[PDB]
Formats: C-alpha cells, sequence, structure tokens
C-alpha cells in the first residue's frame, strides 16, 4: 500500500456527487459524519489498496 | 425506493446526498428502519433523486 499527503486543501465532499462514484462502506472514528464540512485539520494523509 | 447503496444513509447522524437533499432523520430518532431488495419489481419503472 501507498500513501499521499493532503495540504493547502478546501475539502468539501459535495464535488464527489458531480462524479459517478458510489460507496459501499463509508465509516468514520472518532467525528460524526455531519461534522465534517464545519472542521479544519491540521496533517491529512490517505492511504490506498 | 432508494439506490441500494444509500440504505446506510437512512440512519441518524448521516452524510451523503439522501441525507444532505433527499431524505433526513433527527440525531433524537426513536423507532425502525426496515429495508429489502425490489430487483424483480422496480427494474423497469422510472425514480429520481
Ligand atoms: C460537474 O461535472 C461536469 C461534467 O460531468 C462539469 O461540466 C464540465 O465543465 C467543464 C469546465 O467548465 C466544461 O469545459 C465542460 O464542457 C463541462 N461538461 C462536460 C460534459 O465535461 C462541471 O463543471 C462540474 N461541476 C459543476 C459544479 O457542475
Ligand atoms: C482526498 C481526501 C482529502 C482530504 C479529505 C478529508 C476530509 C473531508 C471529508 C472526507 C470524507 C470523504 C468523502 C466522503 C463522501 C461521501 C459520499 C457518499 O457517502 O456517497
Ligand atoms: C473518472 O473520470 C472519467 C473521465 O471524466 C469519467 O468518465 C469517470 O466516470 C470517472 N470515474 C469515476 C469513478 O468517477
Amino acid at each position: 500500500w501507498e500513501r499521499m499527503r493532503i495540504t493547502n486543501c478546501v475539502a468539501d465532499y459535495s464535488v464527489l456527487y458531480n462524479s459517478s462514484a458510489s460507496f459501499s462502506t463509508f465509516q468514520c472514528y472518532g467525528v460524526s459524519p455531519t461534522k465534517l464540512n464545519d472542521l479544519c485539520f491540521s496533517s491529512v494523509y490517505a492511504d490506498y489498496f | 425506493v432508494v439506490k441500494g447503496d444509500d440504505v446506510r444513509q437512512i440512519a441518524p447522524a448521516q452524510t451523503g446526498v439522501i441525507a444532505d437533499y433527499n431524505y433526513k432523520l433527527p440525531d433524537d430518532f426513536t423507532g425502525c428502519v426496515i429495508a429489502w431488495n425490489t430487483n424483480s419489481l422496480d427494474s423497469s419503472n422510472e425514480f429520481f433523486y
């Protein structure tokens, strides 16, 4: 698996509604999914496999 | 009638297309949610969101 760094971003997932991607699993730990639009993060990493 | 990958969005404190723009539930929700597959009945009709 590989990892990526996320910096200098405006994280709005609503653009994903404009695409054609559907997620069968989406679960967050430590945060409610409804509080991701009014919150700011410090260091974001993304692992994919 | 929901897409099938959006059955998980019919729950309190959720996010997505359905939870934001189509059908919401309160955080303090009391009740039950029931779902089942109807591929043999609803696959030849028009449904929107
Ligand atoms: C949503 O996605 C569509 C394409 O699915 C985008 O529309 C394109 O926008 C670009 C940039 O302006 C144009 O050059 C294209 O002609 C548009 N159409 C297509 C079919 O590619 C659209 O900009 C996206 N964003 C929003 C907010 O609607
Ligand atoms: C590339 C990631 C950059 C950093 C993003 C970090 C936080 C902001 C929100 C993240 C949630 C991921 C998108 C969830 C979309 C749900 C769509 C659906 O339920 O169908
Ligand atoms: C990836 O981009 C291509 C080209 O615009 C598009 O046809 C395709 O649907 C996109 N894939 C996803 C999963 O959004």
